[PDB]
RNA sequence: CGCGGGGUGGAGCAGCCGGUAGCUCGUCGGGCUCAUAACCCGAAGGUCGUCGGUUCAAAUCCGGCCCCCGCAACCA
RNA sequence: AAGAUCUCUCAGGAUCGCUGGAGUUGAUUAAUAUAAUUUUACCAGGUAGAGAUAAUGAUUAGAGGACAGGGCCUUGACCUAUUCUCAAACUCCCAAUAGGUAAAAAGGGCGAAAUAACUCAAUUUGUAUUUCACUCAUAUUAAAUAAAAUAACUCCAAGUGGGC
RNA sequence: AGAACAGAAAUCUCUUGUAGACUAAAAGGGGAAAAGCUUGUUUGAUUUCUAUUUUCAGAACAAGUAGAAAACGUGAAAGCGU
RNA sequence: GACUCGUUCAUACUACAGUGGAUACACCAGAUCCCAUCAGAACUCUGAAGUUAAGCACUGUAAGGCUUGGCUAGUACUGAGGUGGGAGACCGCUCGGGAACACCAGGUGAUGAGUCAG
């Protein structure tokens, strides 16, 4: 028989529509809501973390029967506020971005004057846990960097250590979050062949950043972030329909 | 003859068409309080904490809850006698009931009304009051456009 | 020889035809079924007669067969081969069980209640009386009461003689060989 | 216009059949004449074979080069002396079937087909 | 008609203890001898009752039909 | 009562059921408890039915199309839309009947204050409990109807277990 | 629908594919970002205890379910594992 | 105008077409480092040169499906009653309850929370 048929398309169920789309896993996501029944009364929070391939979405999400109340916010073109105009994928903006989101959600709370988190790298803050992400997870992802820059922030998202280097390597994650490896890379492509790293590096050229500059940047703006956060209608159709059909047999 | 735990479920613990696979987390997000009547009633999918034959459609108190374990205490009868039984199910099993809730629609009702009453020095009468009683009525189609009926003939 | 049929008069005891748990059935007497102009269509004859149910009556294979045959035999003698189609519309799928713990398995009927079709013959208007008494000769080769009717229906399909003439008439009937689509206004050509 | 032809993968395969020193050889010489490491097959390993890709791919089809009914639907192809290779085209924007976040169908009307494969024969 | 054992070369047994089916006689080709056998050398030949099933693999294990032999019919 | 469970058990026994006595509790306030009953809400169903153009197993015909058989032609299979009759151990859909929860005072409303070693970032952030409040029909009863306490409950025991 | 040996079946590729596969074994249920298949890390196939559900006397045994107290195993975490 | 998290889980599906790209999404470019393989195809990381050709959105189609409604049909079926009928098989009547397929007509979604450029 054919592939196709009236019975197979009777029979066919469809799929959840945002699982259609590609967004949601639904066998994750349940376990991410659900709170212990008896423990009733408290929503799991959800820090949503999704990768677009221009810039990183960082959110607080409540989850409700009506669907996800979100109570923070931040996307990486928020960063051009603090300065940063360039790298907006970058592991180093997406640890910028949890920190701005963190500091959004606790600068709403209130609760900022109680935690401020810890200033630079190497009671209690309120829990929330990383979503799904949708990606094969792997050392020093973005999500992960969002999450340390989310936690230095000042969440208490409970975590592994050995999606950062060194499996842990605080030298390593350093200067992941600062950019010096992109900083290196630059130096070493100008090295290597200085057209190519114009017609690379396009963007930091025009903005005037030089790879020395990208760590700098980088505090200052952390700094400044803690500092201040048609439709046809049936009689037409009917209308046009024999119109159609007698013309085509009249020209034809 | 045998007499084992799923013993005579083919047709009833199937699936509904069209209802196939893991239903939505929001079915689970739904919340529960001791003293809750609840329904007991089940998706085929999750095979953990899967209540008897007799227990399916059935209604009863929440009197304990757990991790993801609800305890329904439900009437059975048992020959001669009906006793209450400590049913164990969980969140995918378990449906809000529904009586409850026209009470509690019926008892806002009221009470805005008792509040109006009140307020206006008046009795009024709560009762869900029987149905038979009709008034008087009248017919006003022209006497040649009512319809006239006769029995139907044969093949 | 076999059981005497009489028994099987009346209808009774669930429906046992053949399947993945029954194995060894005796086949059928009739697998010969229709005779006549087999591939003739429907608007190269007229009309239909039909012999009907009227006992609540099982038809043995045998039975089904010997009226049929004769029926044939007095069509294609009288009216002539191919100037009739003769329809066994029933279908035998029952299997009886015997004994000299379950019954082994016994020959096949159709356990038909009242105001059904066995046997249909088509053919022209001037042989609609013969073929209904080649019915009533068949009937004598079936068990208890039945009775006979000739349809108005222009036949082999729903439709009645005007019905088919009017729809004809304005190209609206199509047939795809005997069967007739009536044309629903719908996809491409 | 925007449209493209473009190599997706070439792929040497042999399943040789005798299980042992001439699948080792073969699948050494493979890696020797293009550098990736093969990848192999069952039994009821019987074969050996390997992706190639891009302008790598065009140089064994190159040496390859010197019936019409050949080519599949798709506008795929390949071809034996002895030791025989087979080779798939696609065009840019392919890569939405695999794309994780949004995996989705190409165009029945942006499918390569016959013709264009045809014409890009006559091409080269 | 109720129980249990058995169908492999032309014939009769092995394999039949799951993959690769052996032996003898018989058949066939060549020798030896007035002549013919006996005798010697060498080969060919199995579709594994039949219809369906398991298993990575069935002639074998798993059923239902078809034949073949063995039991059984007693107290009434 | 001739149902039931276990039994070297099947002509038996034990223990359950149904029965009686005796007591106590409840009752006397036309009621509330209560009920081989309905009502109005509210569910849970896949048997009867119905289906083969929804799947499985069947199953009779032709028609329209691009691998095989017969002797360039024809027959098939095969694809495609149809067509006849179908199933206890098949199911798209699907009853009646039977079943369950519901209809407020030892309780429920909305408030305050208390208690925790539970609970969240968070000693009111909830949870649950407790003390105080304010107040819900019943002066015909938050749907009926009811020789509705002749109801409960405890005790002690019988007969019975071949039925039709 | 294509590709040496290579054919009806061998492997490889592209297209199409609501499961028509598979789920140790029966038959029936359930199962597609799995409950199938591949891979990684492992031994919770752990110790102690209830409330129970099934059979039903609502005894036993046996099989379960939902938890609890431990110690851990796994995962990025939520979690999941008796 | 655009996007994210969602919700209901086909009005949301499937199939073939057409229409749209300020900001955005995506397609696209590269492989030093984290990473991942047979393969930078995927995944990971880093880019921003081009583009609506696709993805995607919107719409169309005698579309198919799904979905409501009518009509099938008070037909089929069925509870209770009857010293009702029928040789039986079965069939009426009294009190009641009451379908399904086909067919025909309509429809082809809605929505919580947040964000960016109006």
């Amino acid at each position: 028989k054919v592939v196709k048929n009236k019975a197979y398309f009777k029979r066919y169920q469809v799929k959840y529509r945002r699982r259609r789309e590609g967004k949601t896993d639904y066998r994750a996501r349940k376990a991410l809501i659900l709170q212990d029944k008896n423990k009733y009364n408290a929503q799991k929070l959800r820090f949503v973390v999704r990768k677009t391939n221009s810039q990183v979405i960082c959110q607080i999400a409540c989850a409700h029967i009506e669907g996800d109340k979100i109570l923070a916010e931040a996307k990486s073109k928020e960063l051009i506020r603090y300065g940063i105009p360039v790298g907006l994928k970058n592991y180093a903006a997406a640890y910028a971005t949890g920190l701005l989101c963190a500091r959004r959600f606790l600068k709403s709370l209130n609760l900022d004057t109680q935690f401020l988190g810890v200033e630079k790298v190497t009671r209690k803050p309120i829990k929330a846990f990383l979503d799904v992400g949708i990606t094969r997870t792997t050392t020093g992802n973005r999500v992960f960097a969002a999450l340390k820059g989310a936690c230095d922030g000042g969440l208490n998202i409970p975590h592994g250590n050995n999606r950062f280097p060194g499996s842990f390597n605080p030298e390593q994650l350093r200067k992941n979050i600062l950019g010096i490896h992109v900083a290196e890379y630059m130096k070493t492509l100008q090295e290597e062949d200085n057209d190519k790293y114009k017609t690379h590096f396009n963007d930091y050229l025009k903005n005037n950043i030089g790879a020395d500059d990208i760590e700098q940047m980088y505090l200052n703006a952390h700094e400044k972030i803690r500092q201040n956060p048609k439709k046809l209608n049936a009689k037409l159709r009917k209308k046009r329909v024999k119109e159609k059909l007698a013309l085509y047999v009249e020209l034809q | 003859k045998s007499r084992g735990k799923r013993s005579g479920t083919r047709y009833k613990f199937s699936k509904k068409f069209r209802k196939h696979g893991e239903c939505t987390a929001n079915k689970y997000l739904e919340k529960l309080n001791y003293g809750d009547y609840v329904d007991i009633v089940c998706d085929s999918t999750q095979q953990k904490g899967m209540p008897f034959n007799y227990y399916h459609g059935k209604t009863g108190k929440i009197f304990h809850i757990t991790k993801r374990g609800v305890g329904v205490l439900v009437n059975k009868r048992v020959k001669h006698r009906i006793e209450q039984k400590k049913v164990c199910v969980r969140i995918e099993h378990v449906r809000k009931s529904r009586c409850n809730e026209d009470f509690l629609l019926r008892k806002i009702k009221n009470a805005e009304l008792i509040k109006e009453a009140k307020l206006k020095n008046e009795h009024i009468n709560i009762k869900r009051k029987t149905e038979g009683p009709k008034p008087a009525a009248m017919i006003k189609v022209p006497p040649s456009k009512i319809i006239t009926i006769e029995p139907l003939p044969f093949y | 020889g076999r059981r005497p049929a009489r028994c099987y008069r009346y209808c009774k005891n669930k429906p046992y035809p053949k399947s993945r748990y029954c194995r060894g059935v005796p086949d059928p007497k009739i697998r010969i079924y229709d005779m006549g102009r087999k591939k003739a269509d429907v608007n190269e004859f007229s009309g239909v007669v039909h012999l009907v149910s009227y006992e609540y009556e099982q038809i043995s294979s045998e039975a089904l067969e010997a009226a049929r045959i004769s029926a044939n035999k007095y069509m294609i003698t009288n009216c002539g081969k191919d100037n009739f189609h003769l329809r066994v519309r029933i279908h035998p799928f029952h299997v009886l069980r015997i004994n000299k713990a379950f019954g082994k398995p016994n020959g096949v009927v159709a356990r038909v209640d009242i105001g059904q079709v066995l046997l249909s013959i088509r053919t022209k208007e001037n042989f609609v009386s013969k073929a209904c008494e080649a019915l009533r000769r068949a009937k004598y080769k079936f068990p208890g009461r039945q009775k006979v009717f000739v349809s108005n229906k222009w036949g082999f399909t729903p439709f009645s003689k005007d019905e088919y003439q009017q729809y004809k008439k304005k190209g609206r009937i199509i047939s795809d060989g005997v069967s007739c689509k009536f044309i629903r206004e719908k996809g491409p050509l | 216009v925007m449209r493209e032809i473009k190599v997706n993968k070439l792929v040497l395969n042999i399943c040789v059949g005798e299980s042992g020193d001439r699948l080792t050889r073969a699948a050494r010489v493979l890696e020797q004449l293009t550098e990736q490491k093969p990848i192999f097959g069952k039994c009821r390993k019987i074969s050996c074979f390997v992706t190639v890709r891009g302008k790598k791919a065009l140089e064994i089809l190159e040496k390859g080069l010197k019936r019409r009914k050949n080519f599949s639907d798709t506008g795929n192809f390949g071809f034996g002396i002895g030791m025989d290779f087979y080779v798939h085209l696609s065009r840019s924007g392919y890569r939405v079937t695999r794309r994780t976040r949004r995996r989705s169908k190409i165009s029945k009307t942006h499918k390569v087909t016959k013709e264009d494969a045809m014409k890009w024969f006559q091409t080269k």
